[PDB]
RNA sequence: CCGGCCGCCGCCGGGCGCAUUUCCACCGCGGCGGUGCGCCGCGACCGGCUCCGGGACGGCUGGGAAGGCCCCGGCGGGGA
RNA sequence: GGGAGCGAGACCCGUGCGCCGCGCUCUCCCCCCUCGGGGGGGCCGGGCCACCCCUCCCACGGCGCGACC
RNA sequence: GGGACGGGGCCACGCGAGCGCACGGGGUCGGCGGCGAUGUCGGCUACCCACCC
RNA sequence: CGCGGACGCUACGCCGCGACGAGUAGGAGGGCCGCUGCGGUGAGCCUUGAAGCCUAGGGCGCGGGCCCGGGUGGAGCCGC
């Protein structure tokens, strides 16, 4: 009972509150809150009645068991972590994909999934790259942004949508949501000069190019 | 003196070498001198007490 | 232990500032304040066993 | 590097490290409001 | 208040002011 | 280093008991716990240990004599 | 490295997140922002230290005066 | 005594009950993907040969 | 109300905490290392093939060395 109020002191650093336990006593008002003072299951039979047992004893032990293990404190399963970004990546930037069978195509970023991986969707008319998950580590950030806040991203697409099931054939919903996003993104990148052949061409090194020399 | 007691500071309990992770490891072998923590041992070393 | 630490944190301010104040008053007149020789040294060995 | 060991040996280091933070974050506002109270005294 | 022999009544009366 | 009556407890046989009873054997790419790979590999946060980097506050001083900036700062006296 | 537990209590037999130290709310109430869910302000008293002012006691300098040595 | 409206800090203000985060008495995933029958996956050691020291 | 609670301890054993490790002549201790033989014992193995040899076959031990599979061989052999 009683509503759950928010935590009264704020957080100053990771771990340290901004209020001590004295200004917190009077803040809590701890001046006016003084405090002073199954397994057996029966059944009928259509003899008598029988009493069954829940979770009954085993019928076969192995010749040797392994012992219990100790308890640590700070180990979480993967779905309960924190999620991070870099500094430079925003929605609407231009990336250089590296390691797929889409080696080196200049693509466009959308968002950060809940599992960590990125939602990288090239326009399929240009770079032959649809809505397709990639990973943050393997992506070089080209400092060239576009506006994004005038989109209506669907809400059913997530990691459960891209995740593997088991030849192949393309489902018609991949063709739907690819066309639906691309018909809203594409006039933004078409209206910028010299970009539909930029997203198009590939990154490649040559003699006289050192990566620690050019900024990109 | 702080960055030698807190980091490289190990005890000597029964001819052995047991580190310092609590005040009660000091308060066994120094309870007869009103030295019950680490910050009293530091006031003793910095200002050299009796 | 928290109170035996706060009292010392006050006594270390008082022991550092008062070894400045006697040389500022001794420069108002023109004399000199020699501080006392210290009572603690830290000894490191650098050479071998051979 | 760790904290909740320093608190385990010496719990006052909490209220000695909460200070030297609200000072090293109160003087920086009393410093930038100097350089502002004086850059409007520069165009004069 | 510290050593357990003497200040047992002091922690007594604190237990009969804390409730 | 023990015989029999006696009391309680347990098991074994042959009985009645015959269906919301126990394993009998699968089926279900199920719910939990435990152990792990045929092979090749990848990522995530937490800890110990370490190398470096980037910002920001504060003390002492011949109370930095410091030096130097902001009509030659203003008036005077001299000098090479 | 691998059985460290807690919690019921002879009115009950469960469960396998558990010590030491840090603080979150709840067993009282009002108000705010964001479409039930999130984020916040508060809940009321005492003493000190900051400000003006009277102000004793002590420590250490230096000047001035006076006495005995 | 205020000086006649005053901002920040004080671990001051012998069975209380339940829940949760944790820089906390030495690591876990309650996370994944491609290769596999007459040409390929593994076998450090033991056999021949080359090279750096 | 229910008939339920892992592992261990060959005590000449098992488990935990600390500092240390050079080494000739020389000294001591442990050797489930090894050869040939005797009292005991393995209801041992053996012409459906023992000793002994051979080996680009598979493995263990710090090491002394042992064990296994695959070939020849033809009558006695090993562990505690
Ligand atoms: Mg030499
Ligand atoms: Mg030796
Ligand atoms: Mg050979
Ligand atoms: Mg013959």
């Amino acid at each position: 009972k009683g509503k759950p109020h928010c935590s009264r002191n704020p957080v100053l650093v990771r771990g340290i509150g901004r209020y001590s336990r004295s200004a917190m006593y009077s803040r809590k008002a701890l001046y006016k809150r003084k405090y002073a003072a199954l397994a057996t299951v029966t059944k009928p039979v259509g003899g008598g009645t029988r009493v069954v047992k829940l979770r009954k004893m085993p019928r076969y032990y192995p010749t040797e068991d392994v012992p219990r293990k100790l308890l640590s404190h700070g180990k979480k399963p993967f779905s309960q972590h924190v999620r991070k970004l870099r500094a430079s990546i925003t929605p609407g930037t231009i990336l250089i994909i590296l390691t797929g069978r889409h080696r080196g195509k200049r693509v466009v970023f959308l968002k950060q999934l809940s599992s960590g991986l990125l939602l990288v969707t090239g326009p399929l008319s240009l770079n032959r790259v649809p809505l397709r998950r990639t990973h943050q580590k393997f992506v070089i950030a080209t400092s060239t942004k576009i506006d994004i806040s005038g989109v209506k991203i669907p809400k059913h697409l997530t990691d459960a949508y891209f995740k593997k099931k088991k030849k192949y054939e393309i489902t018609e919903q991949r063709k739907v949501d690819q066309k639906a996003v691309d018909s809203q993104i594409l006039p933004k990148i078409k209206a910028v000069p010299q970009l539909q052949g930029y997203l198009r061409s590939v990154f490649a090194l040559t003699n006289g190019v050192y990566p620690h020399k050019l900024v990109f | 003196v702080n960055e030698l007691i807190y980091k490289r500071g190990y005890g000597k309990i029964n001819k052995k070498r047991i580190a310092l992770t609590d005040n009660t490891l000091i308060a066994r072998s120094l309870g007869k001198y009103n030295i019950i923590c680490m910050e009293d041992l530091i006031h003793e070393i910095y200002t050299v007490g009796k | 232990i928290y109170e035996k630490a706060k009292h010392y944190h006050k006594e270390y301010r008082q022991m550092y500032r008062t070894e400045i104040r006697m040389a500022r008053m001794a420069r108002k007149a023109g004399n000199f304040y020699v501080p006392a020789e210290p009572k603690l040294a830290f000894v490191i060995r650098i050479r071998g066993i051979n | 590097k760790n904290l909740r060991i320093m608190l385990k040996l010496n719990p006052y280091a909490k209220t000695m490290r909460r200070n030297t933070i609200l000072r090293q974050a109160r003087n920086h506002k009393l410093r930038v409001e100097r350089a502002a109270a004086a850059l409007a005294a520069k165009s004069d | 208040i510290a050593h357990p022999k003497l200040g047992r009544r002091a922690r007594a009366r604190i237990a009969r002011g804390l409730r």
